[PDB]
């Protein structure tokens, strides 16, 4: 019974739907059991990297303090050096940054780098098979794996994942830009898939905020 | 002048260590939270520069009211005389 | 596409392939070498909206036609942009877009030209104005955050002196105008134009049309002095008939 | 690894300590009080009948209703008293010229 | 005994003055075009290499610009497909109109063509004629 999955949203009648193979971590050769349609406005769109190329650099750069400090002259009991605790925090636009992480999936499917699954259930806990299975399927040296909430994550699978430093685990929420980069291959569950879909797609039209939605 | 006669320790770094590998991760908090919480809100530091960007003399003014009255007297006065230095050349010059 | 067949022969880039894009950052200049060594406020701030800028909504259906025209729901639709910080103290119309906007609709705008009220009423619309306070406005506009503080619904203010002229004005079709002479100057405005005067009473809707608040009340659906149960989603009424007092007062 | 726990925000109404120094006084007020019950209605526990004003200060809006927001009646008197001084001004002019 | 009463009548207009956040789609009309003047995409679309897409206000993707305080120009964004072959269509039709070959700058990258002057109406004409 192959697993059939459809875009919930209605796809441009102009763009076809995307595809790709389903998979499942049950077994070794279970590598195709169903295929899936991927919405053509998130899997399909421009390759614009300097998108990914800024939200790399927001990454990394928002969160940047640095502490180094020199006393002048007046203070001695350095002309231009570092004076007490620096920030570089700033903010990209809400929609390039949400146009950054659409570009990545791209990346990552078109380079066949990007593992649909249908859940990250496991026979077994020991890392040695998670290792063992990526190199029979030929993914990756680094594998990132996403569920779609912390909490339901399989008790397998995050014994494993914990004890591996090149397979690193992470929940939906916690999907970024840079861990897509620095990961090979990305392993993306089907819930997964249609809750990153909803919020992207969400974004069309704008009704300004007139306030935060905390 | 002279040089060292002799190499630096070899230094290991590890790439994929947790800090470097899951850096950055829950960054997408507000797109993938319905924005409940905003990326400025994981912002860690100083209290008086936490969500909040601005210039040395900014960031030492908001520095003075957040924590003025935990502030020590002589770090308080010494922070004033500063200030006044700084005030000067930036809004008369 | 025959972009995408690059993609998919192109190997897995890389962080380190990350280059910023071409022109994005330009040159800095540091002194590390000789380079650079050496060396009104009364006056409502009426806010309107076109005709033209009318007739778009109702054919993309942004404003529901069905609904009665209300300022809150043109808030909703995001028709225009008031800021209470800007201090918007009046709507009104803009007299372009005449014979680019044929439709009937009920209305109520703070502000209306005689002019295209005929117009309006000559499709069948009908159009009053009704006086909000800028503070009341300003939470008509957003409704949850005084729910939030916990504040009850008000009586709607009255307009100052200065203007209670306009709004008292039988032409000017305001709720302070004598309701005794709608009826004659509906005829005297449909004879200006000389269009047969359709009766608002034949109209199917003609109750929901007419219907109209009381002055004090802000909200029609809505008494003033209500409560409203935002985390039961329900509405409450005082029952204390001091409070009737207090409302009366 | 396995990435910890996403940060959550804690839900629910949360009252803060009057004694507690540190806490601000703003938080303290019957508006921060009145808050909660807007947040979360029954679930704040709040009374809705404390919300409306009390007698007292029944009173005082009573008295500033009355002060300083006149009726239909005084506005309509007014208009007629500046209709009668222009009336006469127009006459005045109209006599002088 | 409490001093308010609680009823779910009267709530509907509470429901009706909820905020939206994504705008509904364009009702269907009887006669196109519409008295304002808008109209769908025609249909059935055409078939050449490059197609325009559609704003999200389902609105034709042309802007008019001007930079310097004295060079018009009008741009499109929203173009799929070959932009040469766009260009090409869109040199020959603004050539006898503007009286010689446009002056027109194309950023491949963006996907974005710039063109001098304001020619935004018999563009967007000539779009609809196209089926755009």
């Amino acid at each position: 019974d192959p697993v059939l999955r459809k875009c919930e949203l209605r796809i441009p009648v102009h763009r076809r739907p995307v595809q790709a193979w389903v998979e499942s971590l049950r077994g070794f050769e279970q590598e195709r059991i169903g295929l899936a349609e991927l919405h053509p406005d998130v899997f399909a769109t421009a390759p614009r990297l300097d998108i990914v190329h800024q939200v790399a650099i927001w990454q990394r750069n928002f969160r940047r303090i640095s502490y180094a400090n020199t006393k002048t002259r007046a203070e001695v009991s350095v002309a231009h050096g570092p004076r007490g605790p620096t920030s570089y925090y700033y903010m990209l636009p809400m929609k390039v940054r949400a146009l950054g992480l659409k570009v990545a999936l791209t990346v990552k499917l078109m380079q066949d780098d990007l593992h649909i699954v249908d859940s990250l259930e496991l026979p077994t806990a020991d890392p040695q098979y998670l290792t063992e299975l990526a190199q029979y399927r030929h993914w990756g040296s680094s594998v990132l794996l996403v569920d779609l909430t912390h909490e339901e994550m399989p008790k397998n699978v995050v014994a494993a994942t914990s004890g591996l430093n090149s397979f690193n685990l992470i929940p939906a929420v916690g999907l970024n830009v840079y861990s897509m980069l620095k990961h090979q291959t990305l392993v993306l569950t089907l819930p997964s898939v249609a809750f990153l879909e909803d919020k992207l797609l969400w974004q069309d039209s704008r009704y300004t905020p007139l306030y935060p939605f905390r | 002048a002279f040089v060292r006669l002799t190499l630096p320790p070899p230094k290991v770094v590890d790439r994929w260590n947790e800090k470097r590998a899951l850096f950055g991760v829950y960054d997408n908090i507000g797109i993938l939270g319905n924005f409940e919480k905003h990326p400025k809100e994981l912002i860690k530091g100083p209290v008086w520069l936490r969500g909040w960007r601005g210039n040395e003399l900014q960031r030492c003014v908001r520095k003075k009211k957040f924590v003025g009255n935990r502030m020590f007297i002589e770090d308080l006065h010494n922070l004033n005389k500063r200030i006044s230095y700084l005030y000067k050349h930036f809004n008369r010059h | 596409g025959t972009s995408l067949d690059l993609l998919r022969s192109l190997p897995r880039v890389s962080l380190a392939n990350l280059k910023p894009s071409p022109n994005s950052r330009k040159r800095e200049r540091r002194p590390r070498d000789r380079r650079r060594g050496r060396k009104h406020s009364f006056r409502h701030q009426y806010q309107p909206l076109s005709l033209r800028r009318l007739q778009y909504l109702i054919d993309l259906g942004r404003v529901d036609p069905t609904q009665p025209i209300d300022l809150t729901q043109l808030v909703n639709g995001r028709g225009v942009t008031i800021q209470p910080l800007k201090r918007d103290y009046g709507v009104q119309l803009v007299e372009e877009g005449a014979d680019t906007f044929q439709a009937k609709i009920n209305i109520e705008v703070q502000l209306a030209s005689e002019l295209a009220i005929a117009a309006i009423e000559k499709n069948g619309g009908v159009v009053t104005t009704a006086f909000y306070d800028p503070r009341s406005l300003e939470i008509l506009c957003k409704p949850i955050p005084f729910f939030l503080r916990g504040q009850p619904i008000p009586k709607r203010m009255l307009p100052p002196e200065s203007l209670v002229p306009y709004y008292t004005d039988a032409k000017n079709r305001g709720y302070l105008a004598d309701p005794a002479k709608f009826p004659e100057a509906r005829l005297e405005l449909a004879m200006k134009f000389g269009y047969v005067l359709p009766d608002i009473t034949k109209d199917e809707l003609f109750r929901m049309l007419s219907a109209r608040k009381d002055p004090r009340q802000i909200f029609f659906g809505l008494a003033p002095g209500w409560v409203v149960n935002m985390a039961d989603k329900k509405i409450l009424k005082p029952t204390d008939e001091n409070l009737l007092k207090y409302y009366s007062s | 690894y396995r990435a910890p726990p996403p940060p959550r925000r804690r839900p629910g109404p949360h009252s803060p300590d009057p004694e507690n120094l540190l806490t601000p006084r703003w938080q303290l007020t019957p508006r921060y009080v009145a808050k909660q019950f807007g947040r979360h209605g029954a679930i704040s526990g709040v009374p809705p009948a404390s919300l409306w004003p009390t007698p007292e200060q029944l009173r005082e809006l009573e008295a500033e209703e009355q002060e300083w927001y006149p009726s239909l009646a005084t506005m309509q008197e007014s208009l007629r008293l500046q209709q009668q001084a222009l009336e006469a001004r127009r006459q005045a002019r109209e006599q002088r010229i | 005994n409490p001093g308010f009463v609680e009823s779910v009548d009267e709530y509907q207009f509470v429901e009706r003055l909820l905020p939206p956040t994504k705008i509904p789609e364009p009702p269907k009309h009887k006669h196109y075009p519409t008295p304002s003047g808008w109209q769908p995409p025609r249909d059935p679309l055409p078939s050449l290499p490059y197609f325009v897409r559609r704003s999200r206000m389902h609105n034709i993707p042309v802007y008019k610009e001007i930079t310097h305080g004295n060079r018009q120009m009008t741009l499109i964004r929203k173009v799929e497909g070959d932009i040469w072959a766009l260009q090409k269509d869109v040199e020959e039709f603004l050539s006898p109109l503007l009286g010689k070959t446009p002056i027109t700058q194309v950023n491949e990258v963006t996907g974005t063509l710039r063109i001098k002057g304001y020619f935004d109406e018999q563009l967007k004409a000539w779009l609809l004629e196209k089926g755009f």
